[PDB]
């Protein structure tokens, strides 16, 4: 009907069809704190919203008023709640409401209330058919929108829409191989479909990741993914990994490569490997290179790691004080 | 004024 | 030495910390480079102006900004009309950090206002007449505790608050943020924070909550909003802090958590990013760096012998430099990064983060690092609640005098 931004928009206190209602001013008390000097339009809509909420007026006019209250402050969760009461109570067409929420999310995508509202609509309709495409459009504007990725995981998991997601993930990693949200989604898809225990899958994943590391050696996400998919089973469980990382040191080094080596050594020492001492020293040498030159911002962490490795893996570590 | 797209959100 | 630069961000070697894009440009690297270039101008400003750097926390300016905001805000804050108790908390905490007394005229008016935000059924809403929600409930309780008067404490209807928390509790251990609302790790933290402070924790209130929070830790080491989601500083702080309150930090793989948060500090900028491959932001000076005091306390309780006795596991000096040089608005207030405008939220968290970075405390051991002029030193903040440690102790002691609702 009459948009909040329409040049002919009129305040509610000037609308004939609202003459029977007395607006309810905000109850801030005798001497307010954090008192917001609202604009005319804002206070006007909210004074009328307070009136309908208080009376619990479940009407078409109240429904339309919430659209304006939302436009003014889409973060007002109380308005969203009342709007959902009205959607049910007035038996409003939910697809029309879906059209509405998609427009709202497009304009204010970093909002908690809008995504939750869309989720409720999908649950009510038991229809996820518009979801992946809608979300993909939002992700096309902000490939890292947290709420969007979270809603996407919910839709995919609740409706079992796993079939084309890895393909989607591959497309986005092509666009930006540094998009951590996409690496997280990659992990989400694989964990819930094939799992990482299947040796053919794990193998493929590592080949892919190492290949991405070779292409962009300083992209931390690929490094975090490689470690993330191998660390639970134990880095020492994969003897060729170390050799292969050492091979990238020449033309593909980074504080990331150096750090991983320390993680491999750390686990080797944890699972009592051969040459306990040779490994320890290699690790401390790297922890020092990191703390003093290659990764000083993390000097306190690297010093602590070096100290921990020293504390439990030195040749003297298991030797009684008396010896 | 509407929420700034350049600002943080925690609720 | 004379040629030696005492500021870490201005040393010549520091230029080696700039982004290496491997000649592969993507939106992520382009955005990161833009930030680094802007931050480099800030760092180089003194040199290009031929002046010796002086890092001064503009207290006078921040105080004026806060003092006024506690009373009245422009329509720039219309978007936060459903978060007024947060505005109270952000401002009062900033004042507390800056060691500015809260006049009793002010304290009583905040109490009365928060009473008006309190719901008949328990919890606090974003403003008078708004439905109760866990985020403003957390903020309201913290604000009342910062005041710490008998009046402030008395505002909280403890029986109703507990009823409220139960009405939000889910079978899987999680909590809704409000009736008919969303679920994410923020709720576990907001609920544990208010329930512990007011002493209303019953034997089963948090049944399964620790396990649910643990499911949020992902392959990155950090904690996401819900199981399966990307690790983020806001959610990780919420998860760890809630677990610390519940004394279940051990449910997490603390080693991968530590490796992840430490990696969130930007080598060039010195501040922290919220998640891997995103941008530095001053509010993470708290959400991210605040994890270090929590991890130190947890690892220490496990008898970790390698733990430092004077520093947190992050570059305290670089964080302080980032905040002091890049996050202060000349007119007062703090911000996200150069190019962004101030707001009370960033003012609260940039200061909280600065305090954490300046103060190390592990029992009897205490060691401060105050970059710039000595007047820059702030009051300490509790790493779990983000209110003064004295206010935490005072509040818990007072509420322990009361019986857990129902007995
Ligand atoms: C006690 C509370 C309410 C803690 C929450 C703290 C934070 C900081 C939550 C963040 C939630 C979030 C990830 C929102 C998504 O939009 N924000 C961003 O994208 C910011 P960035 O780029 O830094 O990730
Ligand atoms: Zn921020």
């Amino acid at each position: 009907f009459l948009s909040l931004d329409s040049p002919t928009y009129v305040l509610y206190r000037d609308r004939a069809e609202w003459a029977d209602i007395d607006p309810v001013p905000q109850n801030d008390g005798p001497s307010p704190v954090v008192q917001i000097i609202y604009s005319e339009k804002f206070r006007d809509v909210y004074d009328y919203f307070r009136a309908v909420l208080q009376r619990d007026e479940r009407s078409e006019r109240a429904f339309k008023l919430t659209r304006d209250a939302i436009e003014l402050n889409a973060a007002n969760y109380t308005v969203w709640h009342f709007r959902r009461v009205l959607l049910r109570s007035l038996q409003k067409d939910l697809q029309e409401e879906m059209n509405y929420i998609i427009a709202i999310i497009e304009e204010q995508p970093k909002n908690y209330q809008v995504w939750h509202h869309r989720r409720v609509l999908v649950e009510w309709l038991k229809d996820p058919s518009q979801e992946l495409e809608f979300i993909a459009d939002i992700l096309n504007q902000d490939a890292k929108n947290y709420h969007a990725w979270q809603h996407r995981q919910w839709v995919i998991q609740e409706f079992r829409l796993w079939d084309n997601e890895l393909q989607y993930v591959d497309q986005l990693l092509k666009e930006d191989v540094r998009n951590n949200s996409v690496w997280n989604q990659r992990h989400f898809v694989i964990s819930n479909t094939t799992g990482y225990s299947d040796r053919a899958v794990l193998e493929r994943e590592v080949q892919y990741t190492l290949e991405m590391i070779k292409l962009v050696p300083h992209n931390e996400s690929a490094w975090n993914y490689l470690k993330g998919i191998l660390q639970d089973r134990g880095l020492s469980r994969y003897p060729n990994l170390l050799n292969q990382l050492l091979d990238l040191q020449p033309s593909h080094s980074s504080p990331y490569l150096i750090a991983f080596l320390v993680d491999i050594y750390e686990d080797m020492l944890e699972n009592q490997c051969d040459n306990k001492e040779d490994i320890l020293n290699k690790a401390l040498e790297l922890c020092e290179i990191l703390a003093k030159e290659k990764d000083t911002i993390r000097k306190e962490y690297w010093r602590y790691i070096g100290r921990s490795l020293q504390s439990k893996h030195s040749r003297e570590s298991d030797i009684p004080a008396s010896v | 004024k509407k929420k700034s797209k350049t600002k943080c959100v925690i609720m | 030495p004379v040629w030696s630069e005492p500021l870490y961000s201005l040393r010549p070697e520091h230029a080696r910390e700039r982004l290496q894009d491997d000649s592969v440009e993507t939106v992520t690297s382009i955005e990161q480079a833009k930030v680094e270039e802007k931050i480099q101008e800030v760092f180089s400003s003194y040199k290009f102006n031929h002046l010796v750097p002086r890092l001064v926390l503009q207290r006078e300016k921040h105080f004026h900004y806060l003092k006024r905001g506690l009373r009245q805000l422009t329509d720039a804050y219309e978007c936060l009309d459903a978060s007024r108790p947060w505005l109270c908390y952000w401002i009062l905490h900033s004042l507390e950090l800056l060691d500015e007394p809260i006049p009793q005229i002010v304290a009583t008016d905040v109490c009365q206002f928060l009473e008006l935000c309190q719901s008949p059924d328990g919890g606090f809403g974003g403003g008078p007449g708004q439905y109760p929600h866990l985020a403003p409930t957390y903020a309201a309780v913290n604000a009342l505790c910062i005041i710490g008067t008998e009046e402030a404490y008395n505002v909280i209807n403890r029986e109703k608050l507990l009823q409220y928390l139960y009405s939000l509790k889910q079978p899987d251990g999680s909590f809704l943020m409000h009736v008919g609302g969303e679920v994410d790790v923020r709720s576990a933290y907001c609920a544990a924070s208010v329930a512990s402070l007011t002493n209303i924790i019953t034997p089963d209130l948090f049944e399964g909550t620790a396990e649910w929070i643990a499911r949020c830790q992902n392959w990155e080491g950090g904690i996401g909003g819900v199981p399966g989601m990307e690790a983020h500083g806001g959610y990780t702080f919420c998860g760890l802090a809630a677990l610390v309150i519940l004394k279940k930090e051990r449910s997490l793989n603390l080693k991968s958590l530590l490796q992840w948060v430490t990696s969130r500090q930007m080598r060039f900028e010195g501040g922290f990013q919220g998640r891997c491959n995103k941008l530095v932001d001053g509010c993470y000076s708290f959400w991210q760096a605040g994890l270090l005091p929590l991890l130190h306390r947890a690892l220490h309780a496990q008898g970790d012998p390698a733990l430092s006795m004077s520093h947190w596991m992050f570059h305290q000096q670089a964080l302080q430099e980032y905040i002091l040089m890049c996050c202060q608005c000349p007119a007062g207030g703090l911000l996200d990064k150069p190019g962004k405008s101030r707001d009370f939220y960033h003012t609260c968290y940039c200061l909280s983060g600065l305090s954490i970075a300046q103060h190390f405390g592990s029992g009897a051991m205490l060691h401060d690092v105050v970059m710039g002029v000595p007047e820059n030193v702030l009051q300490p903040t509790h790493p779990v609640y983000n209110i003064g440690p004295d206010k935490v102790i005072q509040a818990t002691t007072h509420f322990l005098q009361k019986p857990v609702p129902g007995f």
